[PDB]
């Protein structure tokens, strides 16, 4: 009832209308067919690493 | 090909347009110049005949 | 269900309006692939952001997914597209300058027009009415969410090395480029296909989190790894299929 | 040529011209079936030298995006059978009529609810980003049922919290002169919210003239009515001001002191209403009250508390 109060209720009307991760490692082994596919098939990825982005 | 941090607001997007000429040349460096050089060159995909 | 408007089924994406004018679909997937690689040139001769270029290119996916390649070439198209793309990602260019470089990207032969000539101005009439066009087809639904955004902000979440982020990146390019996948599964879903593909690719490996949830988890709740290799293979089907099926033509020489 | 998405705008039949927006003729227009009321504004595609308009895009997207009480609402884009219609809901009035109006009257308790439901609107677009850049008595709507509403939004952009870093490079002659304020004047580029709230200022002060304050004719005629009213424009009172190119090449008055409160307590009386006014009216945009803090000023938790407009309307 009181001003201060109606207005902090009003303040927050206002209001309401508004490490996971370790680090990554290579896998050498064990190797699964979706992975020896795309190896063949776009080739070492090693290989062309660096010359996809920027150095 | 180079990423960009997505919280960079649109107009603070850098321009695509690479620091060098597209060549003809067919080495691997050129293979990888840049996303059109790559579309076209490596994978032979063309818009003009 | 206003979500699903944007997204299609297999049947749908069979049953194309090119289909319907009777182009195949492997034809169908070239023209598409073509519109998307002139966007990405006259877009970096205008240097545009890639942003840019990304949403041109998801307004040209969903633009054939009403109107047939019959009656609208994409190369008539895509200049109107990338003209809009501009602006609606705040770095338009002039005009003038699209019909430039449009002009250099399709006929290199030719001189460019003069800015005064009856032919010129038509070039321009052209543009503005497939602009409209292009607005009213997509019921000017302009606000475009890409893979990219999500790629970016996962690889900086499980640590990834910069080749991984850029490859990352780079396949969710890939992705707009050779495949509809922008009018089957939503960006996140895309997101993750491209750094599994990524992770395949590289034998870098990205383990499960501190609380026991795979990478994807924290990227789409929908998100499965039965659903990633399937996808991830499907991605490499089409791969295949592209002209120099793959192959390796560089020389291994100087310049 | 199939277009599934754009139903034709012969849904609705035009009643009245209501106005010129900032890319279009707006008419006051009632669907055929239903009668429901609605505002097309047309997309006047005269400009073929740029294609459709961003600026009529950025209106589009903003207000795809933004959903509030105190913003206006946008239905659909209609086309004809060919020329662009936005469709909004309509409203009964316009701020800037009603103040025209000899016979529309407002009670000190009618005011506040006007001023309250403006800031409550400016405080919702600004915390999702968006700046209006037009804010003017013309561009504030009123339904019938008493509910202000933020309007013509084909000025308005998005804006940047950005990054302790490369400042944005915004578009500078924005926001109609009478209510531009002194930073956009000065050439400021990197400006923010605080450009919609000396608006809300020059809007508060026009409920009690009934006539802008500063109706200035360029760009230096409106620098210098702002400082005759709001003092001279020095380092002293607006931090590195100096550093603003034009700030020696434009020639300021210096002896100018303050009258906001002077000039304005003949007509407004009420002290918290002058504050306020006041407050919003600071030179220095960083100086200057922003939305939260001027809706829990005591202007608006004082006797009279604010009231719901309905009742003076009907007249
Ligand atoms: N829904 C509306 N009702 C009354 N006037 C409107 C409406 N929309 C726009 N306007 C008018 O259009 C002009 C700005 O676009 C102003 O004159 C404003 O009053
Ligand atoms: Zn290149
Ligand atoms: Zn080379």
């Amino acid at each position: 009832e009181d001003r201060n109060v109606l207005r902090m209720k009003e303040r927050e009307r206002r209001n309401q209308e508004i490490p996971l991760f370790a680090e990554p490692y290579k896998v050498t082994s064990k190797e699964d067919k979706l992975s020896s596919r795309i190896q063949s098939m776009l080739g070492n990825y090693d290989e062309m690493k660096d010359f996809i982005g920027d150095r | 090909m180079e990423p960009v941090d997505p919280r960079l607001e649109p107009w603070k997007h850098p321009g695509s347009q690479p620091k060098t000429a597209c060549t003809n040349c067919y080495c691997k460096k050129c293979c990888f110049h840049c996303q059109v050089c790559f579309i076209t060159k490596a994978l032979g995909i063309s818009y003009g005949r | 269900n206003n979500n699903k408007r944007w997204y299609f089924t297999r049947e749908q994406l069979e049953n194309s309006p090119s289909r319907r004018f009777g182009v195949d679909p492997d034809k169908e997937l070239s023209y598409r692939q073509q519109a998307a690689n002139l966007l990405q040139d006259m877009g970096q001769r205008l240097n545009v952001s890639q942003l840019t270029i990304n949403t041109a290119i998801v307004y040209m996916h969903r633009f054939y997914m009403i109107q047939s390649f019959t009656q609208f070439p994409g190369n008539s198209v895509a200049p109107a597209a990338l003209f809009l793309a501009a602006k609606v990602e705040e770095q338009p260019k002039k005009l003038e300058h699209v019909i430039k470089v449009a002009h250099t990207c399709l006929h290199p032969q030719e001189s460019l027009p003069d800015t005064r000539s009856e032919a010129y101005l038509q070039q321009v009439q052209d543009l503005v009415i497939l602009e409209s066009i292009i607005l009213q087809t997509l019921g000017f639904e302009l606000t475009i969410d890409h893979p990219h955004t999500h790629v970016v902000k996962c690889t900086q979440l499980v640590r990834a090395s910069k080749d991984l982020a850029q490859t990352s990146y780079f396949m969710a390019t890939n992705s707009l480029h050779l495949t509809t996948f922008s009018l089957q599964y939503t960006p996140p879903v895309v997101a993750c296909v491209c750094i599994h593909l990524a992770c395949k690719w590289s034998n870098w490996e990205i383990p499960v989190s501190t609380d026991g949830k795979h990478w994807w988890e924290y990227v789409d709740a929908t998100v499965t790894l039965e659903l990633l290799d399937e996808l991830t293979h499907e991605f490499l089907q089409i791969l295949e299929k592209t002209p120099n099926r793959l192959k390796r033509i560089w020389n291994w020489r100087a310049c | 040529v199939e277009c599934p998405f754009c139903d034709e705008v012969s849904k609705y039949e035009k009643l009245a011209k209501i106005g010129q927006g900032t890319f279009g003729e707006v008419f006051k227009a009632r669907h055929r079936k239903t009668g429901q009321k609605v505002a097309l504004k047309k997309v006047l595609m005269e400009n073929e030298k740029e294609g459709f308009p961003i600026t009529a895009l950025r209106e589009i997207k903003i207000l795809q995006l933004l959903k509030h009480e105190n913003v206006v609402n946008l239905i659909e884009i209609c086309r004809t059978k060919g020329s662009i219609y936005l469709v909004f809901d309509f409203c009964e009035h316009d701020l800037a009529g009603l103040l025209s109006n000899v016979l529309v009257k407002f009670t000190l308790s009618e005011i506040k609810r006007v001023m309250q439901m403006l800031l409550n609107g400016l405080y919702y677009i600004h915390r999702n980003k968006i700046l209006h850049r037009d804010m003017k008595a013309a561009n504030v709507l009123i339904t019938r049922d008493g509910v202000l509403k933020l309007a013509d939004f084909g000025l308005a952009r998005a804006f940047s919290l950005a990054k302790n870093s490369q400042p944005n490079r915004y578009t500078n002659r924005v926001v109609t002169l009478w209510y531009r304020p002194p930073e956009l004047l000065l050439g400021e580029r990197d400006y923010g919210p605080p450009i919609d709230l000396w608006g809300a200022g020059c809007i508060m002060a026009e409920m009690w003239t009934r006539s802008p304050i500063m109706q200035g004719n360029t760009e230096q005629h409106q620098l210098a009515l702002i400082s005759q009213l709001c003092g001279s424009i020095t380092p002293e009172v607006w931090p590195n001001v100096d550093n603003y190119e034009l700030y020696e090449k434009l020639e300021l008055v210096k002896g100018q002191k303050r009258k906001v409160k002077d000039r304005l307590k003949a007509y407004v009386r009420d002290p918290y209403a002058l504050d306020l006014i006041d407050k919003l009216l600071v030179l220095d945009p960083a100086q200057r009250i922003d939305s939260d803090d001027a809706l829990n000023h005591d202007f608006f938790w004082s006797d009279p508390m604010p009231s719901d407009l309905k009742g003076m309307l009907s007249t």
